[PDB]
């Protein structure tokens, strides 16, 4: 028992290995049992796992006592590979269970293919798997006991003893092994997905960032990916010599979907001596990779094939010397398909020989497959890449085409800009801006005898032509050609092309823009209101009262969130006053059509800022929100005892300056209630058909019943309804304005008259229903 | 005659109704309703 | 004796760990009881080292161990196991070290902890520490106490101590690998699911959380987590500053992140695993809801750490709920707060995983798979701001197109004006009248076919006003009897004939007036060229339609100016550009009902008039035409060997393949129809296409900085004629030959080549006469 | 009192055309010339 203990002591020694590799520990121990059996040629087989069939493979032979470690381990260039049904070995990893046979050729599953190769007899084999977790690590040999025949049951007893230790020191292995392999998936994934999700690429890009990224932790001495064709049909004048039968159709590999095998690209990635990445766009059929069918056959296939001493197959051509000249040599592969979400087989990726020298097994073929998986998911990113670049250009084109219909063609300038008829140039604009305005102003109509700065002009006798005139006088009016360097020729192009881009609604056409772009003026200058605002900030009103409504449909922003319009999930509040904006800044982003082009940087931010808070202040909503704000400004500026005390006040503070021009703007907009009430009739008229149309739109597509306002059958009730309008909406805006400054004192009065007249027309309804 | 090569797994990640929780995933008193009246919201 | 003895304990000691489904704290037990006996100590015990927030510490697990005891009762769970930071106590010390430390009276060592001795109340008088340290990481420090027999540890004690230790070591990593092994299978699985459910699809932020965090959910294996998605708006709208800015309300002060956003979580997502595995979302969530009610989150929110707390309830700072979470029993015992990060570092969000499936704390690999989980959310962000952008970029094509398509389509007077059913049949604006009447009243209105020679090859279009191609264009369609046929509406043909008109540029030559050449020539070649023979009516409908609008937005360009300026065109449509551009714009103004003049035929036909407009759009670019013309040639030299027409019309009709090559034979004879004209127009129309050409030259040389090809080139213009030569003999040539040999009637226009050759040589030798 | 002491993000470990090889990633003899004289092709 001493010397037992002795030995026991040793193998809890060797156990504890403290670094180093268990085949010397079990090596030491099979020695230690060699001796005590009185058997030699004790030997390990290791239980490997490929394509899913499972092998044995000699790992220590010719265990004996005192013998040196080096020569008992057999390297993977000389293991004996048996499938688990050739031989007792593989009959006892089958069954898992522990064999003692005699007379070995007298048993139906020995094989003597070993014993021919290595000349040895044997005659008595004991045979017991390693197990753990019901899976097989190795099968231990003990052979011909010497002496004596048919080994004892203590025989069994002392080897299962010993072969608890051997389990002891494979599992331990086995722990660490499953533990690095699942360490270098989670690693796999992690960077592959850093990579993938760094931006938008194309396929070639996104994968070779991919697998570059990975490369260290596959352990292949090197890889590669080829990318097939993904054209599916092809153009109608290439099958016309197809459909002619000019040409034979195409015969030979074909992918499973149908397409050509044709490897567009390929990338090499070689790691054996210097690391290098080879792309080859269209590489020949000599390519190495490609010159063995392996990659051809997952291609027409779609296997994952793990192929052990390559070069020993008579299916694949594999090269059995030199590829590079460097000496490298294929010894195992492992080839897998990368597929679409549609299965289908988008590339071919094939590893070769690990860097280990060990033949690839289930792990590895877990590892690549992770790979290969992440690498088919991450083409959504590519799809969604193409489909981005399809939408961007479209929509460009679309946009395009939209601004060169929209603008003024150079008839229509001339129509007006009559420097033909005037310099006798009729070629070039080579003459002067001086002589642009000097030929130009006799042509617009003066604005003392259009009446353009009184509150009560009527657009009725005048053409859109004069109205175009006129909004150029307006604009010289202010005096803005000079300071700011507009030229001329595009101060009428643009607003020919502004009053283009007003479509031929009912009242949301071009006279409605024209009408209060011309409040707007006769507010700046007989409303006095320009002493708040800088010529600057009176050109940038000017200019977004005339564009405040801007290709405006003809329907309301309730309209278009029912109707989930395009604009209503572009533009999630102020739906169409953001539109409006933003047509309007895209006129003003042409050359051509930039009024603002001879502004500082700074001046264009606060033109775009005044246009935007000038078109979003066209939201009525926003007025109501507002309202109480300007109240408590015009209430403070009310007992200032200075009208120079009045400017101060509200001329330093900015956000004041911009709600008084969002009042301003709504003062504009709802203008008409203001003039007298023969141009009040009939723009109330306007606005009734178009709330009219708006619920035949409401009624008919989206087949709700309208409210009362937009229903035609209660046509007889809109001057009710409009006497709603004129206290609930414009008495406020217009009393606090003539609170403000007197000088708008009469647009309060024509609303006034307007209402008596309103109400009136109440009366003869109350009159007719009554009766 | 090619060696038996392993066929590609595709069943255990081939797995929102499945996916519990997709399904949901200021003026004074008079003017809340007079300005719907007039569609000014 | 001791030593067989020894060995067969160790021997069993060893195989209480190969016992699957038992504990290597048992196994440690019997190590320790061994011990105690061997050294004749008591109280060994064992501190387990855990790492949290990065800093170590230590733990009991099994206290009061002595010879013949109960594990049951020696085992302390991690809810009763006293926790020392490695800065205080004997065993911090020895984890520090990492060596051995024996100290005889506790006394003598300023490490001493008396907490452990106070709170059970017993009295230690010797110590001897080492601790397992395996892969530079310690396991466990392990304790002898007060030696009942002596006071002092020797050093034969110690080396029996390290021996024990060693084997002691060796089953604590055998648990080591094992539960590493379990942590790297946990992230992989994590990584692969986390993967497969951002590439499902692209959505938004929630969606996509979701649906990683709810697959994800076995593998967390918390008892309970939740991820907050904080605000993501930045900036705030003017008239919601307007208030902040004038001061009507107080600055907001509070929690922020620190991108300087309000901390607002607007959605709560709870995955509660307790019980019944129910997932919650709360919409805009209250500041009592139970997992903002600790600081936790918001913490984290203006922080960004990653917080492992133990025993959260019994903290001071956070607050965290003492009692029960909810009505059922649910407590908070461990936390661990992680924030989900932008690109930008932005916190997106905060995810919280409470106490874990069993009782012990959060190790670091909690943190680590809950870290790496974080960072995959974090990541996809980026599909999920893809989304975002692929829904505004959708929006904003759609509205584009949408403008551009009302502003081209012709207004009721564009078509009234060739329509004048208002001035002739007395009806209002709204159109009843019956189809046949509306034919009757148009018939009148157009230009009768055989005045002005709208059959014949010899037709000039420069005494014809626009308008007059407009009505002369209805009265083709009108004479290939298609409107009765086909059941086009009359109307709609109009406005489809108008809207054709305006989508022609004003280019020199690529206008209206060469649609409407080609048009006539398709026409002349049906009906005098006998060329309608070959087709049926139908396909006769698609070669006018197709005729018309086959250069309908050209720009003034060709393919090569396309590429090389890389326009959207070219980068939208890969070869053929432009004749893809105008078969998508002719698709497109087909495709609005208004313009549908293939509305009222089958579906069938319509994918034949789309195939047809297909083939005829691009077989209008010259290079498919060189390429088919080799082709078309041995259909012409085939069909002559019959001496019957019947004989041709069935060898020409029976195979879809030679109509569509004579097809495209026939739209590259129309295009280029010009050059058959008189001499005249001949020179006026070369004229026009020479000054086009010169204009792209002047375009390309200003903005490309390329030289122009000598075609091109405005400074040969006096070359015009010989390169005009070089057209006669490489492209017209052929096609008139090949369709004079094919039909004799179209015999003269080949000799008008033949004319209008003669014509350019006797210009271009006179350049001879001019140099 | 003070909170406790938390770990920072281990921001460093992903902080990051480098990668190489990224920089990559009809007609008759007569019909050649003359063809591109006339800018058809
Ligand atoms: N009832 C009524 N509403 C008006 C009148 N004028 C303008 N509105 C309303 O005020 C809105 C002003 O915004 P705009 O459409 O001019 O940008 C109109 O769309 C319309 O809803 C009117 O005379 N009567
Ligand atoms: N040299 C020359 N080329 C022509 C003439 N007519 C047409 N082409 C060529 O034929 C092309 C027809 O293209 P499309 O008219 O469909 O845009 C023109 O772009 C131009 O290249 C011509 O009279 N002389
Ligand atoms: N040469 C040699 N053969 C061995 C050794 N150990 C086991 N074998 C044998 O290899 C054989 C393989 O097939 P079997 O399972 O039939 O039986 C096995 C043995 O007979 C050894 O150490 N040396
Ligand atoms: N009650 C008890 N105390 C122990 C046991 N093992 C070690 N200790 C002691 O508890 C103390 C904790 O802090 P130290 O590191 O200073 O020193 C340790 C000992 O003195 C044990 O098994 N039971
Ligand atoms: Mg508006
Ligand atoms: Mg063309
Ligand atoms: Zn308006
Ligand atoms: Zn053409």
């Amino acid at each position: 028992q001493v010397e037992e203990s002795a030995l026991c002591l040793e193998l809890l020694w060797t156990v504890q290995e403290e670094g180093g590799t268990p085949e010397q520990g079990v090596h030491r121990a099979l020695q230690r049992l060699a001796h005590l059996l009185q058997a030699d040629r004790c030997s390990m087989f290791l239980c490997r796992s490929r394509n899913g069939i499972p092998e044995v493979a000699s790992r220590l032979l010719d265990v004996t006592p005192t013998s040196k470690f080096e020569d008992n381990l057999v390297g993977p260039d000389k293991e004996v590979v048996f499938p688990l049904d050739i031989g007792i070995v593989g009959w006892a990893a089958h069954t898992k269970k522990t064999h003692n046979v005699p007379d070995v050729k007298k048993n139906s599953h020995f094989s003597d293919f070993m014993d021919k190769q290595t000349g040895y007899v044997t005659k008595n084999l004991l045979a017991t798997p390693i197990v753990v977790g019901k899976e097989v690590l190795a099968v231990i040999m003990a052979v011909n006991k010497v002496n004596a025949s048919e080994f004892s049951k203590q025989d069994e007893e002392v080897f299962s003893k010993y072969l608890n230790f051997v389990s002891i020191i494979l599992r331990l292995h086995h722990t660490s092994y499953m533990y690095n392999i699942e360490s270098r998936r989670s690693q796999i994934l992690m960077w592959s997905a850093n990579k993938v999700f760094e931006e938008l690429t194309d396929v070639e890009r996104q994968f070779h960032k991919a697998l570059y990224t990975v490369r260290s932790y596959l352990n292949c001495e090197r890889y590669s990916i080829g990318l097939l064709d993904m054209t599916k049909e092809k153009e109608f004048y290439d099958e016309w010599p197809i459909k002619l039968g000019e040409v034979e159709p195409y015969k030979g590999p074909k992918t499973p979907d149908g397409r050509e095998v044709n490897f567009y690209k390929i990338i090499d990635y070689i790691l054996h001596g210097k690391e290098e990445i080879k792309v080859i766009p269209t590489p020949p059929a000599d390519h190495w990779t490609l010159i063995s069918g392996l990659p051809t056959y997952v291609a027409e296939n779609g296997f994952i094939c793990n192929m052990m001493n390559a070069p020993a197959d008579e299916y694949f051509t594999f090269q059995k010397g030199p590829v590079d000249e460097t000496g490298w040599v294929i010894k195992n592969v492992l080839s897998l398909p990368i597929v679409n979400k549609k299965e289908d087989i988008v590339g071919v990726a094939t590893f070769y020989n690990r860097k280990d020298g060990k033949p690839f097994d289930e792990h590895d073929e877990y590892i690549t497959e992770t790979l290969t998986q992440f690498l088919g998911w991450s083409l959504l990113n590519t799809d969604t890449y193409d489909k981005m670049n399809k939408l961007e250009n479209r929509k460009d084109i679309a946009q395009e085409m939209l601004m060169n219909q929209t603008k003024a063609t150079p008839e229509e300038i001339k129509s007006i800009l009559k420097f033909q008829e005037k310099l006798n140039v009729d070629v070039i604009d080579d003459c002067e801006e001086k002589q642009l305005v000097a030929i130009l102003k006799e042509d617009l109509p003066d604005p003392r005898s259009a009446e353009l700065y009184e509150f009560r002009f009527s657009d009725f006798p005048l053409t859109e032509h004069g109205l175009i005139k006129c909004g150029i006088r307006l604009f010289f009016e202010i005096n803005v050609v000079e300071k700011f360097k507009v030229p001329v020729e595009v101060l009428t192009r643009w607003m020919y092309t502004v009053r283009k881009g007003y479509r031929a609604v009912t009242y949301h056409n071009w006279r409605h823009g024209f009408n209060v772009g011309q409040t707007m003026f006769t507010l700046l200058m007989t409303g006095r209101l320009k002493k708040y605002y800088t010529d600057l900030e009176a050109f940038a009103m000017l200019a977004a009262a005339f564009c405040h409504d801007i290709d405006h449909r003809g329907t309301n922003n309730l309209y278009q969130m029912k109707s989930t319009s395009p604009l209503a999930r572009l533009h999630g509040s102020s739906i169409l006053e953001r539109h409006h904006l933003e047509y309007s800044k895209t006129l003003l982003q042409d050359e051509s059509l930039n009024i603002f082009q001879n502004l500082n940087k700074r001046q264009f931010e606060t033109v775009i800022h005044l246009f935007e808070v000038a078109i979003i202040a066209t939201d009525l909503a926003l007025y109501f929100k507002k309202r109480t704000m300007f109240q408590k400004i015009v209430d403070a500026c009310e007992q200032m005892q200075t009208e120079e005390e009045a400017i101060k006040y509200v001329t330093v503070d900015p956000t004041k300056k911009e709600i008084i021009m969002a009042m301003m703007m709504t003062a504009c907009d709802l203008s008409a209630i203001t003039k007298p009430w023969e141009v009040q009739s009939q723009v109330a008229l306007m606005v009734a058909n178009e709330f009219w149309e708006q619920g035949d739109l409401e009624r008919t597509v989206l087949q709700q019943q309208p409210i009362p306002m937009m229903d035609r059958n209660k046509r007889d009730e809109l001057p009710k309804l409009q006497v709603g309008f004129i206290d609930f909406v414009c008495t406020f805006v217009y009393k606090e304005f003539s609170r403000f400054h007197k000088e708008i004192t009469p647009m309060l009065s024509g609303l006034q008259n307007n209402r008596v007249e309103w109400k009136s027309l109440a009366d003869e309804y109350d009159a007719k229903m009554k009766v | 005659g090619p060696p038996k090569f392993k066929q590609r797994q595709t069943r255990q990640f081939k797995s929102g109704d499945d996916i519990p929780g997709m399904e949901g995933l200021a003026f004074s008193h008079l003017e809340l309703h007079e300005l719907a009246q007039f569609g000014i919201i």
